[PDB]
């Protein structure tokens, strides 16, 4: 529905990871499928997702966040990894089923 | 049309005796082309200390001519009619074989008989092979593969006939004489001890004729008909390690004894090996492959290459493997490899049989790929079998192979049994027999 | 006669180092050795490289 | 039965598809394309070998996984041949997988993804498989020999160069697959099948459209002279001419010129009698050695010549002689008879080389795909015995006369130079 859709945002705002000017993808706890995926992101994009956890770090370390003009906003943030990473779980979960057959 | 159905379509294998003693069996085919040849029952393991190595000498000037027309004649006369000869000689099987056009399948007999009975041994000849065969020895010397196979079997049936090299030895092969070379031929090149194999498009009735004709002298007494039955050779747990870091790599081959030819276990087994398998540096599968060991193999880089072999012999055998790895992955190759053999005894799946089987029926059906390879078959057949076993029969015995069956043929092979190790290169990695001995049980 | 051959399960591997890089003795061990034809390769997903 | 036909029909688009049936209890299927390193330029080379090497890679159809893990499943099998200008993508099989292996192969040859990461984590193989391949002096001799005797097409190595090993993109390898895999230039062969059902799969699938995009510049005789000194104790040498093209006229003179010079042992450990050049080599040196007719037939080009293998010093005197075999042929040096013995040596030859269910299918493919049809095996020794004591001993001065490239290996400090032939 396009009202849990308002939620999203909601949500969205709320965890606040856009304050550090991280896009959705890059806040991913890294297990084995997120490794994989990040393994077959294209240089470019790797790279512009290193700056920008090493950005936040600094920020982190620092107790100091971006100004307010510079935050991601809802719809501009870039879910660059859900792709790849939907299939490395694909292709993991074939390998496992036909393994049990 | 089912393969089923192809499985029996093939043209039987017809077999005939002859008076001496010698057989005649064929396959025929459509084809304009052909190969016949005689498969001996002879090799390395009916040698004794002092004539090894006779069957490979002789092997060496079966083609340089007979009496009833010397080299250039022989020669000439087989190359200008466009048919191959070639040969060779194993330990417990020598044969000599041609490829020709369907049409000289008589001439060629001729042939193949004027060379196993009236081979010329001119004494020049055998003082240049003597320097021939020294030079292939340090040349195969520089063959690890095969260095290690000698050293498995050296050690695996230590002090007995098994134990010695198919080429023989240095000392042999510099003193054999005019007379062993003849005197080995006269004592096993002999009729009930042969079979004349042919393949091709060829008549059974045109060719047993043929035989008759050159294949003469008939036996008086009972001695000359009777087939020896060689003394058993004792199999040892043990091992040899040649080290010699300046190797580039490390050769690895382990192994248990096997049944011999007649046992259908045999079948098992060799269903056993396909799940296991084989694997080189240049498979294309890489981690994917079903091989366990080999996956792991890509995985952790653990070998150059790696296979399995079943070798048969008339009443004892070798099952095992072997590997070829950097000096540094041999501990972890061993590990897995024996792991694989453990999870046979105690694991397989009936998803892992239904594969090995497939994979074996499209290996035997590879091993009849040709002319020469069929005669090859038929040949192998009658000498260890006494008989042809067909497609269709193996077959049925490959689809009887169920889980439950591999687990307890390998159990009663493998299972808690002392192996034969050989190892040459930089094996310090590798160690202790004990600790291979240990890899031995427990799955 | 067109094949590039016949003018232009099975199979043993092999293994050498890289970096830089990765016996015949007697023309026994060598004939048969002088490029037949023009030279093939293969590979396979299943077994040894081949060429000629 | 077993007495059964060769049909071969040759759809819409171009697409030839030859079929036969031995009711044999496996079937060999394969994919002949024209299409290899010869046309391939300065900017894509050995992008013909990754492709070689990138057959197993995911597909539209099917996994990287799923077509290791199903062809094994059925113990068939996968490979890839390719020569300079033909790559071939054979599967076989028992009879009642054919089916299941024929979706790989379509997958494989017809929808490749080349995806970016399975690229890039393949291409520091091709460092591998060109090692093991150049483990044969046979093989590094017979890339430089090209080299020196074309200035394109194939002058192009057949394994990638090193300085390309890494450089290669997925762009390279689908424009490659996109100009050259087109229907025709493509052949479905296939024995142990039915001619009705390879028919049926071809059709109702089969893509990639018709033409023939991409064309290779016609090669150019140079007639270089390539030289590696490498220290080894055994010199490899190759000296040849252009000669005939593929199923040219003038092409089964040399063939049986060839065979008159001698064109590889018969007999295990023999000397060779039929063979006039090693007969006449040995005459000339003392030590080991070996010395042969080197032939070899290209779509628009040829190359002919000898081939030899010595001690280092003795090198000089098995190629003046392996030379003074070829000049003493171009002087009517040919008895009628030899000329017999060649003839049935090579039908014989040609003949027994079928027997293979590889050698058969590479038979029936390589016509189906360069000719429309299958030559009757008749027509094939009638045209090969039609071949006059001229047309051989001409073979032989076209050698002679004609402007000669030559690749050499090993320790060459006494072997000569082109220009001391």
């Amino acid at each position: 529905g396009r009202l849990m859709d308002r939620i999203r945002k909601w949500y969205y705002n709320a965890a606040g990871f856009n304050k550090y000017g991280l896009m959705r993808d890059d806040t991913l706890y890294e297990d084995d499928d997120v490794k994989e995926a990040l393994k077959r992101l294209p240089e470019d994009l790797y790279n512009e997702r290193m700056f920008r956890i090493k950005r936040a770090l600094d920020l982190s370390l620092k107790h100091r966040i971006l100004p307010k003009e510079q935050w991601v906003k809802y719809e501009e943030d870039k879910p660059y990894l859900e792709p790849y990473l939907k299939e490395v779980i694909r292709e993991r979960l074939e390998r496992e089923a036909w393994n049990k057959k | 049309a089912t393969y089923a159905q192809t499985l029996q379509n093939i043209p039987e294998t017809n077999v005939t005796t002859l008076d001496n003693g010698l057989r005649v069996a064929s396959e025929e085919s459509s084809q304009p082309t052909c190969t016949v040849g005689v498969w001996i029952g002879a090799g390395s393991r009916y040698e004794n200390e002092k004539n090894n190595g006779a069957g490979y000498f002789v092997e060496h000037l079966a083609f340089k001519g007979t009496k009833k027309r010397p080299c250039a004649a022989f020669e000439k006369e087989v190359e200008s009619m466009g048919a191959h000869f070639n040969g060779y000689t194993s330990r417990e099987q020598t044969a000599f074989y041609i490829k020709a056009l369907s049409k000289d399948m008589p001439k060629v007999v001729e042939l193949l008989a004027d060379v196993v009975q009236n081979c010329a041994l001119e004494e020049s000849q055998i003082e240049k092979e003597r320097g021939v065969i020294l030079q292939e020895l340090k040349e195969m010397d520089n063959d690890m593969t095969n260095v290690t196979f000698d050293y498995l079997h050296a050690t695996a049936f230590q002090g007995t006939a098994l134990a010695r090299t198919v080429e023989g030895t240095t000392e042999n092969i510099k003193h054999l004489t005019r007379a062993d070379l003849a005197s080995y031929i006269d004592t096993h090149f002999k009729a009930p001890r042969m079979v004349l194999a042919a393949a091709g498009g060829i008549s059974h009735k045109e060719l047993v004729d043929a035989a008759r004709q050159h294949f003469s002298g008939v036996s008086f007494t009972y001695k000359e008909d009777a087939v020896p039955i060689l003394p058993r050779c004792r199999f040892t747990g043990s091992e040899i390690r040649a080290r010699d870091d300046a190797l580039p790599v490390a050769h690895v081959a382990l192994a248990v004894e096997g049944p011999g030819w007649a046992d259908p276990d045999n079948v098992v087994l060799h269903v056993a090996n396909a799940i296991i398998g084989r694997y080189d540096r240049t498979f294309g599968g890489g981690k994917h492959l079903s091989s366990r060991l080999a996956a792991l193999a890509v995985e952790h880089k653990l070998c150059h290459s790696f296979q399995t072999f079943n070798t048969s012999y008339s009443d004892t055998g070798l099952f095992g493997f072997h590997f070829v790895a950097d000096p540094l992955s041999i501990d972890d190759m061993m590990f897995c490899a024996q792991g694989e053999w453990m999870r046979l005894c105690t694991s397989t799946t009936e998803s892992e049989v239904k594969r090995a089987k497939n994979h074996l029926r499209s290996a035997m059906v590879a091993q009849l790929d040709g002319t020469t390879p069929v005669c090859e078959t038929i040949g192998s057949h009658l000498l260890n079998y006494g008989r042809r076993i067909s497609l269709e029969e193996w077959d049925s015995r490959i689809s009887a192979v169920d889980a439950r069956m591999v687990r307890d043929v390998c159990s009663k092979y493998i299972y808690d049994k002392c192996p034969a190790l050989a190892a040459v290169g930089p094996i310090e990695q590798l160690l202790d027999y004990n600790r291979i001995r240990s890899g031995m049980y427990w799955i | 006669m067109l094949s590039v051959a016949a003018r232009s399960x099975x199979x043993x591997x092999x293994x050498x180092x890289x970096x830089x890089x990765x016996p015949l003795l007697c023309r026994e061990s060598m004939s048969g050795r002088s490029a037949r034809r023009d030279l093939v390769a293969g590979i396979s997903l299943n077994a040894p490289a081949s060429v000629r | 039965p077993g007495a059964e036909d060769l049909e071969i029909t040759k759809l819409p688009n171009g697409l030839i598809i030859a079929s036969l049936e031995n009711f044999s209890p496996a079937s060999r299927i394969g994919v002949f394309i024209k299409a290899g390193s010869r046309y391939e330029t300065t900017a894509n080379l050995g992008t013909a070998h990754l492709l070689r090497l990138a057959s197993p890679l995911t597909t539209k159809g099917a996994s990287s996984f799923r077509i290791t893990r199903g062809i094994e499943a059925v113990g068939g099998s996968l490979s890839v041949y390719s020569t300079r200008e033909k790559m071939t993508y054979c599967v076989e099989c028992l009879r009642d997988h054919v089916d299941t292996v024929m979706e790989y192969l379509l997958n494989v040859t017809t929808a490749p993804e080349f995806r970016p990461w399975e690229v890039t984590d393949l291409q520091p193989q091709l460092k591998v498989d060109k090692a093991v391949a150049f483990q044969s002096p046979q093989v590094g001799v017979l890339e430089n020999l090209h080299a020196a005797a074309y200035k394109t097409a194939l002058a192009n190595p057949l394994y990638c160069p090193d300085y390309r090993i890494g450089k290669i993109t997925s762009e390279q390898l689908h424009h490659f697959v996109q100009n050259n895999f087109t229907s025709a230039r493509m052949a479905l062969v296939g024995i142990g099948v039915k001619h009705s059902d390879l028919k049926q799969v071809a059709e109702q699938f089969l893509n990639i459209r018709s033409g023939a995009g991409t064309s290779s510049a016609k090669a150019t005789y140079w007639g270089g002279e390539i030289r590696e000194q490498n220290g080894h104790s055994l010199v490899h040498a190759a000296v040849v001419t252009e000669g005939a093209a593929v199923g040219s006229a003038e092409a089964n003179a040399f063939s049986v010129l060839q065979h008159v010079l001698g064109a590889g042992p018969l007999i295990k450990r023999g000397s060779s009698v039929t063979s006039k050049l090693y007969q006449g080599v040995a005459k000339a040196t003392t030590q080991p050695f070996d010395a042969s007719a080197f032939n070899v037939n290209y779509s628009d080009s040829g190359l002919f010549g000898f081939y030899t293998i010595s001690q280092a010093a003795h090198a000089g005197e098995v190629i003046r002689a392996a030379m003074n075999q070829l000049k003493a042929a171009a002087q009517g040096g040919v008895t009628e008879e030899d000329v017999t013995k060649a003839k049935n040596q090579l039908k014989a030859t040609y003949l027994m080389s079928v027997e293979t269910a590889q050698g058969l299918l590479n038979e029936i493919g390589s016509e189906a795909l360069l000719s429309g049809t299958h030559t009757a095996p008749s027509v094939v020794a009638q045209k090969i015995d039609s071949v006059t004591s001229a047309d051989v001993v001409n073979a032989a001065k076209k050698f002679v006369s004609g402007k000669k490239s030559m690749a050499a290996s090993g320790d060459l400090g006494s072997t000569p130079f082109l220009d001391e032939l």
